[PDB]
RNA sequence: UGCCUGGCGGCCGUAGCGCGGUGGUCCCACCUGACCCCAUGCCGAACUCAGAAGUGAAACGCCGUAGCGCCGAUGGUAGUGUGGGGUCUCCCCAUGCGAGAGUAGGGAACUGCCAGGCA
RNA sequence: GCUCAACGGAUAAAAGGUACUCCGGGGAUAACAGGCUGAUACCGCCCAAGAGUUCAUAUCGACGGCGGUGUUUGGCACCUC
RNA sequence: CCUCCUAAAGAGUAACGGAGGAGCACGAAGGUUGGCUAAUCCUGGUCGGACAUCAGGAGGUUAGUGCAAUGGCAUAAGCCA
RNA sequence: GGUUCUCCCCGAAAGCUAUUUAGGUAGCGCCUCGUGAAUUCAUCUCCGGGGGUAGAGCACUGUUUCGGCAAGGGGGUCACUUACCAACCCGAUGCAAACUGCGAAUACCGGAGAAUGUUAUCACGGGAGACACACGGCGGGUGCUAACGUCCGUCGUGAAGAGGGAAACAACCCAGACCGCCAGCUAAGGUCCCAAAGUCAUGGUUAAGUGGGAAACGAUGUGGGAAGGCCCAGAC
């Protein structure tokens, strides 16, 4: 599961999702999958969309993760009221933008890409699409 | 300077204090006040601030 | 290195004298020779200047720097210094220890009268 | 752990801005460390508080070969 | 030998660029030389299909514009975030 | 007035670093000697004294070089005041101001007083 | 000379029970219930590795995703002391 | 009572919001004068290794500052007499 | 809990600080009245400013993916190496309320200037009330980017404002009711009737009553735009 092995304060704030991405342009491989929508990708989301993909393109290749969670979501449990400070950590979640470049995979034929990609996107809660490299 | 004429279009309820105070600085009390005024760039950015609400005539 | 330290040494005392706005006398230790200027509360311009590399002071020295020639020039500034009036000037030692030839200069103008 | 303090913000910050004309003696800028450093006719307090020592307007400078900040009093 | 029909601006600033973008249109530019940069309008849908190719990227471009064909070479692009578009592209003259 | 060098500045990397070349009549630097004036938390390295045998090495000054640092547009993008609107977790439209990064490019500083040497 | 530490410090000097209770109030504040909300719960849908001798979708479904109902445990303290 | 963030580019700004720390120490660890420049790493090497101490080189405050944290500090507020 | 005649003018607050205080009270802010005061204050323009938030970036403080180079350590060795693990450094790429080598919009502070405003400003004095605020837009903390949830900043209205519109609906939109009239022009909002006004004109879309509640996702529904393959040696 993909989450920071260490951090200088547990707790971090809500936040917001605002803003435009800067992920752009694949520069790792030469096919990527762009998110289209906005939202977060929490840890299970990461983790199971690379597991979903990778049953499909086998072992040959290769599949960079652009993204990093670098953010914690606490939750306040069952039957306990308001107050009482700040909730524990339950999950890491990634502040995804719309144009953020997610999933990238190399050494694949186009076909290939089109249907992992496919199998992918339906684990991820945003709508994405199919990129690929484009030089300059 | 010369001579132009601002008259107010909308209300001065729901607007800012800025807005209010600029109302103020023109001279508009209500919706239909004609008056005349100068065309200085200090006039102007008065008109400038409030000029989704306000109908001048050169 | 040898010259950078003498520069960050002294630069506590430059500084210093440009906070109060007065005129500093300056030095310049040589093996061969020394050097002395009273400089104007700006920085950029000097006043009175007197070395033993013109032929005026040279002339009556044995060798051109030693405790005997810190003595000639230190009176050497001092003189044209009381020509010209600038009157409680300030002493800048610049880098150097008040022991050798800085006390020389410094104490041979003293005795020509002015006040620092 | 065991968390919920919080100490008396302390007023810090420029209390005397550029252009405006100050009495000597006038407390300037209030800083901890020397965020602004002391320049012409402005003294450096104990707690590292920059105050003016002669009567004037408010001159910010940014000198020194380190490209630090300065506050100078120019005469009115 | 690709040759691209182009129009002058008449404004600047983001308020007619995206003016040209809600219009089948985005702005462009053609700089170095000794000359002053031109602001350069562009056709979206003619540009898009030109820089599938990756000759458009490499070879030398050729703009007529106002009566003058100018020998350019494409420098940077920028690009949409997140739908197949384009945004602005940078000429040098060589 | 030119060239070269020192001192104190203005300025604070378009003033830096690296590389290559060069300067010794003067200048500065190292160097010579040191019982002594003094100095070392050991040490003549530094500090400082007394001298000029030697020398442009280290350092410094200048010239040349775009490897690096740095400076840096035009246009575009992100953001936002005011007003309006939408599919209202967000974004668009009208108008005003305009980034950051990156690119073209600039760039081996400039300048003031005074002193010395050469012509 | 005060850990007056409850620290702008009611006394030099102070722990409990009340279901035998009582008064003055309060929906400004709980318990029954409505209402708001939908984490949880219930139900449905999308992608399909796997189970189904072979064979994803006859019957099922991991890792994950989107809703509906207001239906459990709640949250809130908006109506009512 | 103190430090940072929440705090929305002045100040101010809440919550049983997020991370700590203090009820001192000090006659020098104060004042002043005169000096001094680390962290890390390379190479060399009687005892000597991972470190005892040095030399030069690289590096130029990432070191240090009686302590919590921030803002400072080379003219050093650091260090020594 | 209740407080009884009328008329006119002005008009709050539900904040801060402190409290055996938390539904109380005091000072201050805010309200009214009176005196006094500088051209005081507000708005805009220019000038003088300080920024480190939005964003952006990864030099620094932390984190993270890949590649190259690799001291060391393990193993093989009769000084070197191997299908081993791997720090630092270098290139590429992200993320951060408590990162900033960068950097706004406006807001804020000061100066000058015109216009405008019944001094709207400050000082002082007499008397208060209030210190339970609500929702909406925006910037957030918290909560599930749940709450007609809670806690702040800011603005608006309500509270303390009727009227018109959103069917009805304090907080939304328009607009602040001196009174009378069987006048007109308009705002938001509408024009086939209920119910005042186009069964209006032009160019399209939809055939589902969508409109007139609801997502991922699925489909030869249809309208619009650009780029290709094949074909009068006869294509589909
Ligand atoms: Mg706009
Ligand atoms: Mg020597
Ligand atoms: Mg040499
Ligand atoms: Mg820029
Ligand atoms: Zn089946």
């Amino acid at each position: 599961m993909l989450q920071p092995k260490r951090t200088k304060f547990r707790k971090m704030h809500k936040g917001r999702n605002r803003g435009l991405a800067q992920g752009t342009d694949v520069s790792f491989g030469s096919f990527g999958l762009k998110a289209v929508g906005r939202g977060r990708l929490t840890a299970r989301q990461i983790e199971a969309a690379r597991r979903a993909m990778t049953r499909a393109v086998k072992r040959q290749g290769k599949i960079w993760i652009r993204v990093f969670p670098d953010k914690p979501i606490t939750e306040k449990p069952l039957a306990v009221r308001m107050g009482k400070g700040k909730g524990n950590v339950e999950y890491w979640v990634a502040l995804i933008q719309p144009g953020k470049v997610l999933y990238e995979m190399d050494g694949v034929p186009e076909e290939l890409a089109r249907e992992a990609f496919k199998l992918a996107a339906a684990k991820l809660p945003i709508k994405t699409t199919f990129v690929t490299k484009t030089v300059m | 300077a010369k001579t132009i004429k601002i008259t107010q279009t909308r209300s001065a309820i729901g607007r800012l204090p800025k807005h209010k105070a600029t109302l103020l600085g023109l001279g508009l009390r209500r919706i239909g006040h004609t008056v005349e005024r100068e065309d200085t760039p200090a006039i102007r950015g008065m008109i400038n601030a409030v000029s989704f609400m306000v109908k001048v005539e050169e | 290195d040898k010259k950078s330290a003498r520069i960050r040494r002294a630069t506590r005392a430059r500084r210093k004298l440009q906070e109060l706005g007065a005129t500093r006398l300056v030095v310049h230790r040589t093996p061969r020779h020394i050097y002395a200027q009273v400089i104007a509360p700006n920085g950029s311009e000097v006043l009175v200047a007197a070395s033993t590399v013109e032929k005026a002071i040279a002339e009556q020295l044995k060798y051109t720097g030693n405790k005997d020639a810190a003595a000639a020039v230190g009176k050497a500034v001092a003189e044209r210094a009381l020509e010209k009036g600038i009157k409680d000037v300030s002493f800048d030692r610049s880098g150097f220890q008040y022991h050798g030839r800085v006390q020389a200069l410094a104490d041979a103008a003293r005795e020509a009268g002015l006040q620092f | 752990t065991r968390n919920g303090r919080d100490s008396e913000a302390k007023r810090l910050g420029v209390k005397r801005f550029g252009g405006e004309s100050v009495l000597a003696g006038s407390i300037i800028v209030r800083q901890r460390g020397t965020k602004f450093h002391a320049g012409a006719n402005v003294g450096c307090g104990r707690d590292h508080t920059l105050f003016a020592k002669a009567d004037g307007k408010v001159k910010f400078e940014v000198k020194g070969p380190k490209n630090r900040k300065f506050i100078s009093i120019e005469a009115e | 030998m690709f040759t691209i029909n182009a129009e002058v601006r008449k404004e600047q600033g983001k308020g007619a660029s995206r003016r040209l973008r809600a219009a089948n249109k985005f702005p462009a530019i053609i700089y170095g030389g000794k000359e002053a940069p031109l602001a350069i309008e562009l056709d979206h849908d003619k540009v898009m299909n030109m820089q599938a190719k990756a000759e458009f990227y490499s070879e030398v471009l050729t703009i007529v514009v106002d009566g003058k064909e100018i020998k350019v070479k494409a420098q940077d692009v920028q690009r949409h975030p997140y739908k197949p578009k384009l945004q602005h592209i940078d000429f040098v003259r060589a």
